[PDB]
């Protein structure tokens, strides 16, 4: 069978995360059941792993009482709680199926895998994002091609989509990545390639959807009248 | 656990003066730090009170044929003791956990970690709790206010291996005591010296 | 030298063996449960032997007392000394008549 | 920490590629079975051998899997263009009382050849001004690979604060583009002469400088 | 509180084969090393038999015990009766640290 996850979700730090393992069909309520966490720097480990049968938890000791896992069997779910958020726990975890079998060896095999969860916490949570239309200049355009766009600052949290005049454009759009700060603060770019005739007699709009705080701000885009 | 590249005596072993219980067949217990074998072979695991008796070789139970076989070449030396007050809590300690149903035996020395639910009738269940089918894994009854036959015990085994293979753990030559002012016989890793 | 064990025991005359303590050659000591609080057994290494003081004696203490070398402490004893016969009787000696 | 791997290994497309994993005599050597498995970037692990002597479904012959007492094995035949991926060694530690992963290795040689790059910039607009900060964006676009160092001068000492450098993503025609920032204020944006970012790849540097006045 | 359980009176024509129990009350009698002693009247006590299986070199081969762990019990078992048998039998327990006989 398949294992469907959530998404990626972000909190403070010093609350209490809360994800689900969803399975789909059944071979849910007879094996048992851990989870994995993935770390970019550094390798993986193994918090735990809880039987839903019995209901009882196995965790390793090199985790403290501070986690806990809880199993359903009324709708074969998983719930999972971890509260004392700290500064290293941008990673994303995994659902994961033990498959135990007869043999010398008896070691612990990970067949099958959930999708993944992308908790990140930080600081600078969740504010109004402001954008800054991009206009061209005289000396920045020499030929019949010109660069311009909409620079989008101070936006929580990830991921945020760029729309240009509602998807009418789709020839020389591009997107910029976020990047870290010294402030936890993210910037993108989006900029386009327009031929010099039509910025007299087509406007350029920019949509920014933004789903976790529900804005959606709409500015206009004008050409420097000074250069 | 694997002992290997590592030197120990096993008289600290015993003056503890806290175990319960102390069996050791295949040797006489006096004489097994002199002799030397290549590698020792140890396990750890919890047991009930009333199934320290069934950890001998030659009889048939449910948990010694189930769990962790014991064969007839069995030079092993085994120690279990109370530790109650911290393996135990109020409230249901049920965090161990055993094996109850098998579906035929198992070779010594061997471990299974098959969490397959084990079907009794002629029919498949398809891994769910209702009839013909039982789950195998079964959880304890330990509580720190029982009596003695029913207590959390600590039992593990340390075996010895002997095979074509020089001996790498195994007692060193012990300290003698320190005699002075008579005519003795001496050896200090260079001479063998005789004199006061 | 050897780190073995030292212990000592009684025995009535027509019953059985009564194990009464055990001490190593350092300060460790065990003693039973019924002997409880009234055994004292020291060891002087420099006279190279051990003795044991009991206290608040009576006539159910009459037996027959070894001391013996203890190689395995939950295991047999290899060597037995001869038993000192010790009566708990009377006030005073007095001469035959 | 138990378990170390070698950081990166180096192969050919048709020769035989092994990794060797080394770990203690309490979790590997002392009779529990091993388990590898591939980290894609971008999906989730999946199972590839366990116990280094059956083979799982979906799974090609090709991989093999060893233990030779201590440390264990895996041993391939071929590089074809999936194995962009981390593999790691997965066994029972007693001492942990649990499952501890490897380190990872990356298998990748070289596949960059070079291209030439172009940088444009753009200084802020009015209504970025009354915001109390001013970004300073230097783009680059048009270049390959993406391994572009990024330098601030302001024609007379160079800034080291607020620089920073995006990773590049590939475009629609396999090319990358970037952006760098800068953090300042407009108290000091107007009393400086001249701004510029500069940047250099495999050699060369080209320059680009605005005039606030 | 535990206690070994030895008949009091056994008796055996010589050249046959007898047996002699030692029951324990609550520890099972596996858990704990059972020594057997044979003690001449007017004279120490020796050890005849040990580790439940292993006999001391100097004592006769007959001298063999066995271990009942389901019946709490000690048995050792004495095949071929002769004169100089004719001795006190005592069997040996530790619990944990302190040593009770039979």
């Amino acid at each position: 069978v398949q294992l469907v996850e959530s998404g990626a979700e972000v909190k403070k730090p010093g609350s209490s995360v809360k994800v689900s393992c969803k399975a789909s069909g059944g071979t849910f309520s007879s094996y048992a059941i851990s989870w994995v966490r993935q770390a970019p720097g550094q390798g993986l480990e193994w918090m735990g792993g809880i039987i839903p049968i019995l209901g009882i938890a196995n965790y390793a000791q090199k985790f403290q009482g501070r986690v806990t896992i809880t199993a359903d069997k009324s709708t074969s779910t998983a719930y999972m709680e971890l509260s004392s958020l700290r500064s290293e726990d941008t990673a994303v975890y995994y659902c994961a199926r033990e498959n135990g079998y007869s043999g010398y060896g008896a070691a612990a095999n990970f067949d099958l895998w959930g999708r993944g969860t992308l908790v990140t916490v930080s600081s600078a949570s969740t504010k109004g994002p402001s954008v800054f239309p991009l206009a061209p200049s005289s000396k920045s355009t020499s030929g019949g091609t010109a660069a311009l766009g909409c620079l989008v600052k101070d936006y929580f949290p990830e991921p945020v989509t760029v729309s240009w005049n509602s998807g009418a454009l789709t020839s020389g759009v591009h997107t910029f990545p976020a990047v870290l700060q010294s402030s936890g603060l993210y910037s993108l770019s989006s900029v386009v390639t327009v031929p010099s005739s039509s910025l007299g007699t087509q406007t350029y709009i920019c949509n920014v959807n933004h789903k976790p705080s529900n804005t959606k701000v709409d500015k206009k885009v004008e050409p420097k009248s000074c250069d | 656990k694997r002992i290997s590249n590592c030197v120990a005596d096993y008289s600290v072993l015993y003056n503890s003066a806290s175990f319960s219980t102390f069996k050791c067949y295949g040797v006489s217990p006096t004489k097994l730090n002199d002799l030397c074998f290549t590698n020792v072979y140890a396990d750890s695991f919890v047991i009930r009170g009333d199934e320290v008796r069934q950890i001998a070789p030659g009889q048939t139970g449910k948990i010694a044929d189930y769990n962790y076989k014991l064969p007839d070449d069995f030079t092993g030396c085994v120690i279990a003791w109370n530790s109650n007050n911290l393996d135990s809590k109020v409230g249901g300690n049920y965090n161990y956990l055993y094996r109850l149903f098998r579906k035929s035996n198992l070779k010594p020395f061997e471990r299974d970690i098959s969490t397959e639910i084990y079907q009794a009738g002629s029919t498949p269940c398809n891994g769910v709790e209702g009839f013909n089918c039982y789950f195998p894994l079964q959880s304890y009854g330990f509580q720190p206010t029982n009596g003695v036959g029913y207590q959390p015990y600590r039992v593990v085994v340390l075996s010895f291996e002997l095979l074509h293979a020089p001996a790498t753990v195994c007692g060193p030559k012990k300290s003698t005591n320190l005699v002075k002012n008579k005519c003795v016989n001496f050896n200090f890793n260079g001479l063998t010296g005789t004199g006061v | 030298s050897g780190g073995y064990f030292w212990s000592w025991i009684r025995q009535p005359p027509g019953k059985g063996l009564e194990w009464i303590g055990c001490i190593y050659y350092s300060g460790s000591t065990n003693y039973n449960p019924s002997l409880k609080s009234r055994v004292t057994i020291s060891v002087d290494t420099s006279k190279d032997q051990f003795s044991l003081k009991l206290s608040s004696v009576t006539a159910a203490d009459t037996a027959v007392y070894y001391c013996a070398r203890q190689l395995w402490l939950r295991g047999r004893f290899d060597y037995w000394g001869q038993g000192t016969l010790v009566t708990v009787s009377s006030a005073s000696t007095k001469g035959p008549s | 920490s138990v378990l170390t791997q070698p950081p990166s290994v180096s192969g050919a497309p048709g020769q035989r590629v092994t990794i060797s994993c080394t770990g203690s005599s309490s979790n590997i050597g002392a009779g529990y079975d091993v388990h590898w498995y591939q980290q894609l970037p971008g999906t989730a692990p999946k199972l590839l051998i366990y116990g280094n002597s059956n083979r799982p479904s979906g799974v090609p012959d090709r991989f093999s899997g060893s233990k030779s007492g201590t440390s264990a094995s895996l041993a391939i035949t071929g590089l074809q263009a999936e194995d962009e991926a981390d593999y790691y060694c997965q066994s029972y530690d007693s001492s942990l009382s649990g499952s501890v992963f490897g380190g990872g290795t990356k298998l990748t040689v070289l596949g960059q050849p070079k291209a030439a790059p172009s940088v444009t910039l753009f200084p802020p607009s009015s209504e970025e001004l009354q915001a109390n900060k001013a970004t300073l964006v230097c783009l680059i676009s048009d270049f390959y690979p993406g391994a572009v160092t990024v330098a601030w001068k302001a024609d007379s000492s160079p800034v080291k604060a607020g620089v920073e450098t995006t990773t590049p993503s590939k475009q629609s025609n396999n090319k990358y583009a970037a952006s760098s920032y800068l953090s300042l204020t407009p108290e000091q944006w107007k009393s400086h002469r001249s701004y510029s970012c500069q940047v250099t790849h495999e050699g060369s540097t080209v320059e680009k400088t605005v005039a606030p006045t | 509180n535990f206690m070994l359980t030895q008949p009091h009176s056994v008796s055996e024509s010589p050249g046959k084969t007898v047996t002699i129990s030692c029951t324990g009350s609550s520890g099972s009698i596996a858990s704990n090393y059972v020594q057997w002693y044979q003690q001449r009247p007017g004279s120490a006590p020796t050890t005849v038999i040990y580790e439940d299986n292993q006999r001391p070199s100097g004592v006769p081969d007959r001298f063999s015990g066995s271990i009942d762990s389901s019946s709490n019990s000690a048995s050792l078992t004495i095949s071929g009766l002769k004169t100089e048998d004719e001795a006190d039998y005592y069997c040996q327990s530790y619990d944990s640290s302190n040593v009770v006989f039979g």
